[PDB]
């Protein structure tokens, strides 16, 4: 089957580039 | 008002070689089979003297029996490594005379016991006809607990 | 290959020790054969530790079943199961992500 | 002969079901209820179980009460014994498919998802309490009993040009000290030998007005002077179904007598002189 | 009487197998599907039975259902046991003697000879899904089978004016915690609890008075022109013992809505001006 | 629903015997063989029995087929048995 | 078999607590025209209930009760 | 972990010592995992004395069946009780919090 | 989902005289008839002791006894 983890994964580090780390 | 009585019992065995067969879900094609005797309280001998002509009588003792459960399980003859014959000799094989399996009974309101057993006889099939053509076969179980009780 | 983690209690905060099951579909590794088998593994003094080759994994908890994506390097195994439920592989990448960016402008890195 | 007004024939009727004890309609309130609107009427919590079956009308039967004569050895017959317990049963045919009729059919619906009427393997526990008013012109019988068991007493009927049936046996258990069931007419069980005249004295006192209870709620006040057909207005006005035409009021002095299909009682009187209005059987 | 619209004649229907734990139709599905072609609907797999007896309806069975009241030593009684287990079933008798309907009478066919069909001495397993449909008028009730097993119910009948039958039962099985089985219809079954309103219109009256029936009685008299509380008020003035409180009555434009815990309809209309006065089931 | 060319109406019908073993007709001989003369088909050795009832057709019964239901311990319906041997028979009113 | 605490299992194990082989339970019995009287009464077999199906899955169960008084009267 | 109390009696004001039962909804708390364990507690004359995680729990008592939610300081469980909450705890948004934490707690910056 | 069941048990007799049969196919007019008690499993006799005045019994031993074999042959 198919599975979530890379969809997830995929939004935390492009928010984690599009809200910029400190 | 109404409800369906929808227990969440879950029966699993344990062999000898760490093989494990759920009996209620029965993913290895093996099913528990209606009437089981010898689960719930062990037997017990309670001895009481009769002596004189005084009325009634005099306990003297009394002690847990080994259990006998008497058990059946319902194989399902299904194709490949899946025929009843592979699954009744894998099922044979968990089982020993000298060395225990374990049978687990969880519940939610109780939690998780389980019972040492041991062959006390040897498995039995009906064999009507060729047991290999049936669809469902029954193998007749007689097992012991000499350890009479349900351990955490 | 990768090591899956967590502390299991009841609701006083005390151990539960009940069995966790994992299994997986058929599939390929690194050159193995990875089966269909049940593997039941008991919480030791309410800690939970499992060994896993990465990718699809069956796991069953009482009435529970979770289908997750063990992932190469050591997790928490509760994060793996919040993963399959809180976001299904069919959800929308779009609203899923601005969900992802509200929590994280709640509670940034 | 003797009471051909007690020879029943059931050419219409309705059944409901409610939660286990629940009571039904008063012998005084059956004969005035509107059958096809329970949720009209003051002993709430009763349901209309759907359309019924017009032939095969409630079958109440019995399984058990095989019997013995008790005989002596010198042959004399001494009395008659029951060898096992009659329990006693009704069988519905229902001839909806709604989920009303499935759930006392299958039980509870096991599926979650709209438009979907789920079933399992387990065992069902299927208590209700249960009403059967059979209608015979201006006849009213009530059966009720508090506690029945439901259960599919055969299986679904199917056909080309007849309605489709689901057949259920309802076997009534007991409950909390109560009758297993009761039957119910004021005019046939427990009858008064004559219509009840209630009557009225205004106690020797002077102005001011007094409030009866009649049927069990508040009547609107009545003045002192109050002469027979004021009062025959007051108590047929705050009806609770019984019309004005039902009553009847008739008086000597100060001594008024009532009668009428309900009871009757004073709640509040303004106590202006004597002993205050009083109200006797 | 509640509600009509759920009463039932089997007027004709459509029985359908497909391989074992196959899904059915949705309920907003089974409204529209072209029940002659299930080749080309969204949920594939199911094939047509063939035709099936057009007076031998699939009559549904039991077997087990014994039953006991047990009771305690002083003859109270106090539950009702299942004895013997529910064993549940459908049987179907079809009337095509095409290998279609043979399959599901004999088992697989054992000749591979083309115009052959051949049966053998041995026990046949014969697992499917099933699928129900009945029809009458725009009404359709589905029954669905996730894991049905197949056999012969009786003998293969023949006469020389009636069409000759292969009786089949089916009997439903546990499967992957899946229901044993389901019915299926839009309007019938989780349903939304909508109450029941009765829409009053005046109808463009400009003149004179209406008396509605409450319960299968009569109000008194209410002008052409009334607010709520009036038409509140008339309805609850009704001898019956509901309470004007009860009684629910709220506006739009021209036109009111009526609900409470009994019918209404228009009784007398002597209103003047307009198409004259209607109350109606909304 | 399928096939209406397939829906059975038995108005007429013969009934044969051989010696044990013997073949049939071919599936496409006997869309073309006479059926009142077994003596002209190719598949030789049939020999019809005489007349039989228009009333009592031949009836395809079986004895036997007495079958269960197999359930757990917890009420799951797993599959149906055959308890005993189907018998199968034809009989014919001569 | 009812609900919560008050399900079959939990009732068939307040009621297996209830008795013992070595300790007295008094079984009582009151009547309009004798009054009451008890009888000191133990196990003698260990209580059982069928196995047929799962007990916790049955809407009532019997558990069969073997009990001894050796001390055999009813006591005022 | 924070202590829930009462004092128990019969109606002749002598103790009454059958169990209560505490459980919960499967559900992350300080990293650690809640499992649906039904644990009994015996009043000891009198005095049931139960810690308890803060949050959602469930107590059943004979035929009753409660939904509490449990302070973040101590209580008594007959106010907790009477304050009862028809069944549902909004579960649905803790598991995106739980997946995207479990994530960073994996492969942080 | 749907499959005849026929199995490729063959039944073999060889005899004393090394003569044989087969059981299965009846080429020599004898065939083995249903109900054969004593395939599969052989009997064992399992042994256990009390432990004296304490729950439960010990295993001693068990053996595998001689294997009654009951059948009946079909001849036409």
């Amino acid at each position: 089957p198919d599975t979530s983890a890379e969809l997830l994964a995929d939004a935390v580090n492009g928010y984690l580039d599009a809200n910029p780390p400190s | 008002a109404s409800r369906l009585l929808d227990p969440d019992t879950l029966v699993e065995l344990e062999g000898v070689n760490g093989e494990w067969f759920d009996l209620t879900n029965g993913t290895e094609g093996i099913y528990l089979a209606t009437e089981v005797t010898g689960l719930l309280d062990p037997p017990v001998k309670a001895t009481y003297e009769e002596p004189g002509n005084f009325p009634g009588a005099r306990y003297l003792n009394h002690r847990v029996l080994r259990r006998d459960l008497v058990f059946g399980v319902e194989i399902l003859n299904d194709e490949n490594d899946e025929t009843w014959l592979r699954r009744d000799s894998a099922w044979r094989k968990a089982w020993s005379f000298k060395r225990d399996a374990k049978l687990h009974i969880t519940t939610g309101e109780s939690g998780h016991r389980y019972l040492k057993v041991r062959l006390f006889e040897s498995p039995t099939t009906d064999m009507v006809t060729d047991p290999r053509g049936r669809e469902v076969n029954i193998t007749k179980m007689v097992v012991v607990a000499g350890d009479p009780f349900w351990y955490e | 290959t990768v090591t899956i983690t967590a502390d299991v209690r009841d609701v006083t905060g005390q151990p539960d020790n009940q069995q966790w099951v994992f299994s997986t579909v058929l599939r390929q590794q690194d050159g193995s054969i990875l089966t269909q088998k049940q593997v039941r593994v008991n919480p030791v003094d309410g800690a939970l530790s499992v060994e896993l080759e990465p990718g699809f994994a069956i796991v069953v908890y009482g009435e529970y079943r979770w289908f997750i994506e063990v992932p190469e390097t050591d997790a928490g195994l509760w994060g793996l199961i919040a993963t399959s439920v809180a976001v299904p592989p069919d959800t929308s990448a779009e609203l899923l992500a601005d969900a992802v960016n509200g929590y994280l402008d709640a509670n940034p890195p | 002969a003797l009471k051909d007004d007690a020879v029943l024939i059931a050419a219409r009727g309705y059944v409901y079901t409610a939660a286990v004890g629940t009571a039904a309609p008063t012998p005084s309130q059956l004969k005035l209820i509107d059958l096809e609107h329970p949720e009209a009427w003051d002993r709430t919590g009763w349901d209309l179980v759907g359309h019924t079956s017009e032939d095969d009308l409630p079958e109440f039967g019995f399984d058990g009460g095989d019997s013995e004569v008790r005989g002596s050895w010198q042959k004399k017959k001494l009395r008659e014994v029951e060898t096992e317990e009659i329990a006693d049963y009704v069988v519905i045919n229902l001839t909806q498919f709604d989920e009303t009729a499935l759930e006392l059919y299958f039980g509870p619906n096991q599926s979650a998802t709209p438009g979907i009427f789920g079933v399992k393997s387990g065992s069902v526990v299927n208590e209700r309490a249960l009403l059967i008013v059979i209608v015979d012109n201006d006849v009213r019988l009530g059966f009720h009993a508090r506690k029945a068991s439901l259960k599919r007493e055969d299986a679904i009927s199917l056909a080309t040009d007849e309605f489709g049936a689901l057949p259920v046996r309802a076997t009534f258990l007991d409950y909390q000290s109560y009758n297993l069931y009761e039957w119910i007419e004021e005019d046939w069980f427990n009858a008064v030998d004559a219509p009840v005249v209630y009557l009225l004295d205004l106690g020797g006192a002077t102005g001011g007005d007094y409030t009866l209870l009649v049927g069990g709620k508040s009547t609107g006040d009545i003045a002192y002077n109050a002469n027979a057909s004021a009062i025959k207005t007051a108590i047929g006005a705050v009806d609770d179904g019984v019309a004005e035409s039902a009553w009847t009021v008739t008086a000597d002095g100060s001594d008024f007598e009532i009668s009428g299909p309900l009871a009757v009682a004073l709640g509040v009187d303004s106590t202006t002189g004597g002993s205050g209005v009083t109200v006797d059987v």
